[PDB]
């Protein structure tokens, strides 16, 4: 068959691996997929940034993922704003504790403690839109 | 030419 379109790194497998490509949804809408497998024994804390934030929804955009896990993360544009080939979208993953928590304020405590150079980062850019 | 934080 045809091999999947995945980044693989030491924390994340990230489908698709560099280009995101973005369709036209039954509801009337703008649509892309960003899956996220976790490969490690432990809970990995994602965060997805985007460098036009006025221009997208992203959800889930601030989690964390099980081990063995996959997360699909649904990107849109909103209405009337168009996909530019300039946006560019980062995925930062790093490793959680044994024994730690995922709630609100135990993941803004993890991403104010954890070291810089634990902390994974894959990006992605948009294509234009085709229809 | 930054990134941002996302939002849902
Ligand atoms: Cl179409």
């Amino acid at each position: 068959k045809k091999p999947l379109s995945v980044f693989k790194g030491p924390l994340l497998h990230i489908s698709p691996a560099e280009e995101l490509y973005f369709g036209s949804t039954e509801s009337g809408e703008k649509k892309t997929l960003i899956v996220l497998t976790n490969v490690t024994k432990n809970i990995v804390a994602f965060k997805v940034r985007t460098t036009a934030p006025e221009k997208y929804r992203v959800k889930p955009s601030n989690s964390s993922c099980d081990p063995g896990a996959s997360v699909d993360i649904v990107v849109s544009p909103h209405g009337g704003l168009t996909v530019s080939a300039q946006d560019r979208f980062l995925i930062m993953a790093a490793e959680m504790e044994q024994s730690s928590g995922t709630g609100p304020a135990e993941l803004t405590q993890f991403w104010k403690e954890v070291p810089r150079n634990k902390v994974m980062e894959h990006r992605l850019r948009c294509h234009t839109v085709e229809s | 030419d930054e990134f941002y934080d996302a939002l849902s």
